[PDB]
């Protein structure tokens, strides 16, 4: 249960959780649940411009929705707001110039070797927690290696 | 040396001499300069196409198993 | 334990955007000693000249081995350049087949707040 945008919310400031409340707090009102049904989504959406089919708005809530309620609470909310947040631009093709230089044998493979020492190589006091940590993630086979492309699926969306 | 082989040689030759042989001790040692800035500058992209040629074989190899493990 | 839980969401980002930062930093350490490397190796592939004390007939000797040399260098330049073009397409070649192996409504951030809020 690890994504890019669970780390967003945790680094919002009181100061962004806060306005973010009012946001949401003003988007569900009027609504029963309390929560962001099609009816408040596709209101505020029009306010946008824009007029999305029941469908296409009850899908954007599954997009996020985390119990089945089949709406929006304040904490999906949140995680909805990193996602469209960010104006993130790293190409492919500087992720590979990175990917050679974590290859300290030169194999095409980023391995579990090769990971501490350069994990290591940046200042933070590494645990055997964040290791172990790191090289799960980015093991989408596990075959105690990092690929290329799983390493790609790695850096996806980071500064 | 075949007759096709020594006019490979002499017409080699020949080439230094339309180059060399009418220039005087002064315009020599600037043409010994301009040689000399050719070679290096030739001598530099062949620096940069041999360091090329070695991450290509990283990026060819890398492309390996990209194909192998799919 | 999911034994993937281990630490935060936080952390991960923490070091990965870490590990990216140190990797960029080797990337152009790298680039930087190949200009040494660049300069250090010309120097001896092509020795500045030294024509001080040369006699004519010693000079116009040297003219005619450069001449030579110009020849020469740019015939094994031509040799490696064309491994490397051919590299360009055997690297085209091998993509083309990683590629071949393995409308839309959407919310905006600042368009949002500003609707809600004011
Ligand atoms: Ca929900
Ligand atoms: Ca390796
Ligand atoms: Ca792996």
């Amino acid at each position: 249960m690890d994504d890019i945008y669970k780390a967003a919310v945790e680094q919002l400031t009181e100061e962004q959780k806060n306005e973010f409340k009012a946001a949401f707090d003003i988007f569900v009102l009027g609504a029963e649940d309390g929560s962001i049904s099609t009816k408040e989504l596709g209101k505020v959406m029009r306010m946008l411009g824009q007029n999305p089919t029941p469908e296409e708005l009850q899908e954007m809530i599954d997009e996020v929705d985390e119990d089945g309620s089949g709406t929006v609470d304040f904490d999906e909310f949140l995680v909805m707001m990193v996602r469209s947040m960010k104006d993130d631009s790293k190409s492919e093709e500087e992720l590979s110039d990175l990917f050679r230089m974590f290859d300290k044998n030169a194999d095409g493979y980023i391995d579990l070797e090769e990971l501490k020492i350069m994990l290591q190589a940046t200042g933070e006091t590494i645990t055997e927690d964040d290791i172990e940590e790191l090289m799960k993630d980015g093991d989408k086979n596990n075959d105690g290696r990092i690929d290329y492309d799983e390493f790609l699926e790695f850096m996806k969306g980071v500064e | 040396q075949t007759e096709r082989e020594k006019k490979k040689k002499i017409l080699a030759e020949r080439r230094k001499v339309l180059a060399i042989d009418h220039l005087n001790e002064d315009q020599l040692r600037e043409k010994a300069k301009e040689l000399w800035q050719t070679i290096y500058n030739l001598e530099a992209e062949k620096f940069d196409l041999q360091e090329k040629f070695k991450q290509q074989k990283y990026e060819i190899n890398v492309l390996r198993n990209r194909i192998n493990d799919n | 334990a999911k034994k993937k839980s281990k630490i935060s969401a936080s952390r991960k980002l923490q070091l990965k955007t870490l590990l990216l930062q140190i990797a960029k930093q080797e990337l152009e350490r790298e680039a930087e000693e190949r200009r040494g490397e660049k300069g250090r190796a010309l120097s001896t592939r092509a020795q500045p000249l030294e024509l001080a004390g040369l006699g004519f007939a010693e000079l116009q000797d040297l003219a005619r081995q450069l001449h030579a040399r110009v020849d020469k260098v740019d015939e094994e330049r031509y040799d490696i350049e064309a491994k490397v073009t051919k590299n360009i397409t055997e690297i085209a070649d091998l993509t083309q087949k990683i590629f071949d192996l393995r409308r839309r409504v959407r919310i905006s951030a600042d368009a949002m707040m500003q609707a809600l809020l004011g």
